[PDB]
């Protein structure tokens, strides 16, 4: 067992009001059973695409789960993580200045 | 460039089974494998390499037999020797080959047994590596009496890897080779220390992968730039952060410069 690390990161200068896509890229887990959400004010996003499950030289998990959003000043993005490594899902929030 | 073939596999019991496949040239995905298709498919459309229509069948044919075969062979394996937990079982497999410049390449074949490296392919015969639990020396004995196996694997690592990669890096030279532009943009987060700030400069779009980002007063480069792990976007696109740890009104003439291959020699340089 290993527990996934979550980097949550948009693909262009965020811009309130300009859409864009958020990029939430999930590693380091063990083993590869893993639910992704990406989250807009707390409820699940529909439309969430998912690159092929693949490792690195290491053997460590890699995913990118990634969403077509347009960024507000009053909403807020997030990618939730549920994995057997862990007793909690995982939420991580997008932070535009981090 | 690395060409590799990265297999998953779990087993949940004595019936249930998933494999899922996917191919690699660097950091391009060239072939994609899910449990219930039946036949590869390419990600790009240069995926067939140099292969004629009637090679990539007969190296797709050889893969169908072989992903049936392997399913079998493990459950063959584990039901054989019950191993105190039988289930559930968690396989990597990579083979492919390293290509260096000048028609050279090193072959392999390793998998990892419940994510941990196990076994390695050399010469003729599988081989248990160091941390591997000992009592997969006996799977391991019985895998190596078959010499028809181990023919095959040893044309793979010495025959269809080296001549099919090859081919996949010539048909995909101008894909590994096309440049993207990088866009940097800067922000800041309070940092934990009154009077201390972190600066963040974020690099995206950028291919190929390596870059050159620094933070800079004026032609002396900050040593504290920090810079995180790449981070890869859907288009196959790189993105990268590098921050740096000032205290408050140090910003004030800080730069974010970037020097990337697309660019020529014209750097991004942009002032906080
Ligand atoms: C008790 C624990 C379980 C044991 C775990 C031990 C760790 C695994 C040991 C090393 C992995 C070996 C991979 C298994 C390969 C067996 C494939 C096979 O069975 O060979 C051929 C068919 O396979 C082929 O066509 C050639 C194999 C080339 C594989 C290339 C594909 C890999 C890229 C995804 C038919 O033989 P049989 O009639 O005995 O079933
Ligand atoms: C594939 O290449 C390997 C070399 O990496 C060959 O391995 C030799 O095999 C013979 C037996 O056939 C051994 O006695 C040698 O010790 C092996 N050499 C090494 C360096 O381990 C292998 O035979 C080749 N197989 C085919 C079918 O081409
Ligand atoms: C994987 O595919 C094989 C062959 O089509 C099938 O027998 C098996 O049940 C599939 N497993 C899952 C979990 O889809």
């Amino acid at each position: 067992q290993k527990t996934p690390q979550i980097q949550v990161y948009s693909r262009h200068p965020p811009e309130n009001g300009k859409p864009n896509i958020l990029n939430c890229y999930v590693t380091q887990f063990h083993p590869p059973h893993i639910e992704i959400q990406m989250l807009k004010n707390g409820k699940k996003i529909p439309k969430v695409e998912m690159s092929d499950m693949s490792f690195s030289k290491d053997w460590s998990f890699y995913i990118l789960a990634h969403t077509e959003f347009t960024p507000t000043e009053t909403d807020t993005y997030a990618c939730r993580v549920k994995h057997a490594s862990m007793a909690e899902p995982k939420t991580v929030y997008w932070d535009r200045d981090m | 460039y690395t060409f590799r073939c990265l297999q998953t596999s779990s087993f949940a019991n004595i019936s249930w089974s998933r494999t899922d496949s996917l191919i690699l040239l660097g950091d391009l995905q060239t072939h994609r494998w899910s449990n219930d298709s039946a036949i590869i498919s390419f990600t790009k459309p240069w995926s067939q390499g140099k292969l004629s229509n009637q090679q990539w069948e007969k190296l797709q044919h050889m893969f169908q037999v072989y992903r049936v075969s392997f399913t079998r062979d493990i459950q063959e394996l584990v039901k054989m020797m019950s191993p105190k937990e039988d289930y559930p079982i968690e396989i990597q497999l990579s083979t492919g080959c390293e290509m260096y410049p000048g028609n050279a390449s090193e072959s392999f074949f390793h998998v990892a047994f419940q994510g941990k490296y196990a076994v390695r392919f050399r010469g003729t015969s599988w081989q248990r590596v160091l941390g591997a639990p000992s009592w997969l020396d006996l799977p391991i004995k019985v895998l190596n009496a078959d010499q028809g196996t181990s023919a095959t694997v040893q044309t793979l690592l010495n025959d269809t890897w080296p001549q099919f990669a090859r081919g996949l890096l010539e048909a995909g030279k101008s894909d590994l080779e096309k440049q993207e532009k990088p866009v940097a943009w800067l922000s800041s987060v309070p940092s934990s220390a009154h009077g201390h700030l972190q600066l963040v400069c974020h690099v995206s779009g950028f291919y190929p992968k390596p870059v050159w980002v620094m933070w800079m007063r004026g032609d002396q480069e900050q040593q504290g730039t920090h810079r995180g792990d790449f981070l890869p976007n859907a288009d196959e696109t790189w993105y990268l952060q590098a921050t740096l740890d000032v205290e408050a009104g140090e910003e004030a003439g800080l730069a974010c410069r970037v020097k990337h291959s697309s660019l020529g020699g014209q750097d991004i340089i942009l002032y906080w």
